[PDB]
């Protein structure tokens, strides 16, 4: 017989950082395996399609990076823009909305994220289809939609709703009675604004916060450095420099030394491409997780527990980062725990009564009904509770009284 | 021509490389055949291949008020 | 030949402590420990919420609390009988090892 | 060549395990720590706990 | 005009089993290929990384 109901909350913004794409490398394998050499190229043709299926495999990875980036960001049919006046009921998005002063019109927090993240041998790096300036129009559209229209721009066309009425809707989503917002609206606006302040302090001070995106950029750079270093190996040949073999040996002998290099460079390219195909599946599963979090957290409100960081989810704001995305997940966390005696049901005039919504609680002398997530006591009435059965059935029921709103109106 | 300047190679220099034969058009459209770096190409009007910066969608402000 | 096996960072004992914590939390505080602080709740009331969550009015639980507790207790006993006799029950983990 | 074959198979198999681990982690959060409204996510029937 | 409404219920418990991890193997590529052999190891070095 004891329930703890928290008499207060804190609003916590948690950064979640996700890889969304990787560097669109592509390698002219016929240049890497045989560089500017006719004699070597003719020998490499004896291996049939071992080259064009590697040109093909890397092209499949490169093409799907724009698929990943389009699926994550382009979840919006229109480029929504924020109003001139920022009349958002006290909430302050100015640190996550665009800065018109910049050449590429990223937000303040998008500039921190773009700061914290850091050949001749047939290797190339293809550009993304969406420039980091177009990604920043899409996150600004998702975000100007999220702020002015809530989830409704995911269901239909954006429907405007005041931000103090959009958060009141999200408080009903976590089961907190929406007057708990209005009676605390300045406190909630200030905790959101203060929690966005901590994001800048985190991201400005602590470069290791971006660890997933810098890890993805390091793995791709380490694989290319390994691939380029593997040109320097002999693989049993007299020399790793193809021109030194050709300038020294006649064809009947040069071809043998070259075949040794071809075998080694081809196996060493297949190793890179296999690693990139498995690494691209690891990023594709992260792009689909980022696309799913965009759809359920940003375009919506998630009932999934711990999907949008610790706490009951309220909303999320996407920010872009180099080859990734960042969600500033806003969550209600219940804070000041209090202790109460509690009852499964209450007995009045032989009947058993249960709360339509909330928990019967006792500070120690009186009984109240109140929502589970926020201590807000109410005098117990036929409007908060319903009758079913009688006192002789419920285990641990208590003999209180339940008030009738009609009696005094007919008594007087 | 990927990752080259329009030197060594109706010519449009993009960050994807030197694009030859496509007309550069100021009007944006939905992306059709992607080139890269924000540029897509398509066959349109008399018809020819054109290149343009792709549209991300129609612009639509929300009539937000308190 | 150069083939070795490294130990896991979390030993079986440590895993058991985590499942114990998750279980103790689930039983004594419902879902509140997931969101924030573990807020104690009488187990029967916790179940009442669990019932409302599936579209069944809470009075059903209380009126049938003895039945529900008995069905639960019996169901767990059945789990033990299955796991203790059906080797194939853990095929998903045995297959990884194999 | 034998090692390369082994390692490649381990990387692919590891990806399968990782996906399973991710699912298990998702369930822990959305099944043990909460209550699932997602059908057949946490067994057949209406999930309680 | 006909609806079936349950009059009784049963609480059932089901078991769902998921892999989380796999054995953390580690292979010494040099010892595997050229176990205790200097002559073999020097040849192995010609394969670079
Ligand atoms: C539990 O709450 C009730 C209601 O607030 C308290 O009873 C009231 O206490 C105030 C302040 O002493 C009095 O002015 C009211 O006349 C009391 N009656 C009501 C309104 O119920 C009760 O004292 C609280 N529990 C404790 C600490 O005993
Ligand atoms: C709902 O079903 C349960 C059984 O699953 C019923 O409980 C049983 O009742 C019979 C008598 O008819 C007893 O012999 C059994 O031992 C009881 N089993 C248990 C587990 O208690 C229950 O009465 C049914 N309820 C309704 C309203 O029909
Ligand atoms: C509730 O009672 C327990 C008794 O062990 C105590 O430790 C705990 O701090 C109390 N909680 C509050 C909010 O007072
Ligand atoms: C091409 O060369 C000119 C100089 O003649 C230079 O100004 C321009 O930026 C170069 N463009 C590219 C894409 O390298
Ligand atoms: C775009 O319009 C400007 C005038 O504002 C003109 O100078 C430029 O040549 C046009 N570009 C193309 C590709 O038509």
């Amino acid at each position: 017989n004891s329930i703890a109901i928290p008499t207060n909350f804190t609003i916590s913004v948690t950064t979640e950082i996700l890889p969304v794409s990787m560097t669109k490398t592509s390698v002219d394998c016929t240049m890497y395996i045989c560089g500017d050499s006719t004699e070597c190229s003719n020998l490499l043709l004896q291996y049939g399609s071992f080259c064009t299926q590697l040109n093909r495999a890397l092209t499949g990875i490169a093409v799907e990076q724009d698929k990943n980036t389009q699926e994550v960001f382009a979840q919006v049919k229109q480029i929504y823009k924020t109003p001139p006046i920022k009349d958002f009921g006290g909430f302050n998005f100015s640190q996550i909305l665009p800065d018109p002063s910049k050449p590429s019109k990223r937000s303040f927090i998008e500039d921190l994220l773009f700061n914290k993240v850091t050949k001749f041998n047939g290797l190339t790096v293809l550009p993304p289809l969406l420039t980091d300036e177009m990604i920043a129009q899409y996150t600004s559209a998702l975000l100007a939609g999220t702020i002015t229209s809530g989830w409704t721009f995911g269901a239909g066309a954006a429907l405007q709703i005041p931000f103090a009425m959009q958060m009141a809707y999200r408080f009903n989503g976590i089961g907190v009675t929406q007057n708990v917002l209005y009676e605390n609206q300045k406190l909630i606006a200030n905790q959101f604004n203060s929690a966005i302040g901590k994001i800048q302090d985190s991201l400005s001070s602590t470069a290791s916060a971006l660890g997933k995106l810098q890890d993805v950029v390091n793995q791709n750079a380490q694989a290319l450095n390994t691939l380029v270093k593997q040109l320097s190996s002999n693989f049993g040949a007299i020399s790793s420099v193809l021109n030194d073999i050709l300038s020294r040996l006649d064809p009947p002998e040069a071809e043998v030394q070259i075949d040794r290099l071809i075998t080694g460079r081809l196996q060493s390219l297949q190793t890179y491409v296999t690693q990139q195909l498995i690494r691209a599946a690891e990023i594709r599963a992260s792009a689909n997780l980022a696309a799913t979090k965009m759809s359920e957290c940003v375009l919506g409100q998630s009932k999934r527990v711990d999907f949008c960081g610790k706490g009951y989810h309220l909303m999320s704001f996407p920010q872009s980062a180099p080859h990734g995305v960042v969600f500033l997940h806003v969550t209600y966390v219940p804070a000041q725990e209090k202790n109460f005696t509690t009852a499964p049901a209450i007995c009045h005039d032989g009947k058993a009564h249960f709360p339509r919504e909330g928990v019967f609680v006792s500070n120690g002398t009186h009984w109240f009904v109140t929502q589970r997530n926020f201590y807000e006591p109410q005098i117990i009435t036929t409007d908060n509770t319903f009758v079913s059965g009688n006192c002789d059935v419920v285990i641990g029921i208590v003999n209180n009284t339940v008030y009738d709103p009609l009696q005094p109106e007919l008594d007087s | 021509y990927q990752d080259v300047n329009c030197t060594e190679v109706n010519v449009f220099q993009t960050r994807a490389g030197c694009l030859i034969g496509a007309e550069h058009v100021n009007n944006s459209y939905e992306c059709d055949i992607p080139i890269g770096a924000g540029i897509c190409a398509s066959y349109q009007t008399s018809q020819s291949i054109i290149a343009y910066t792709m549209s991300l969608g129609a612009e639509n402000s929300v009539a937000y008020s308190n």
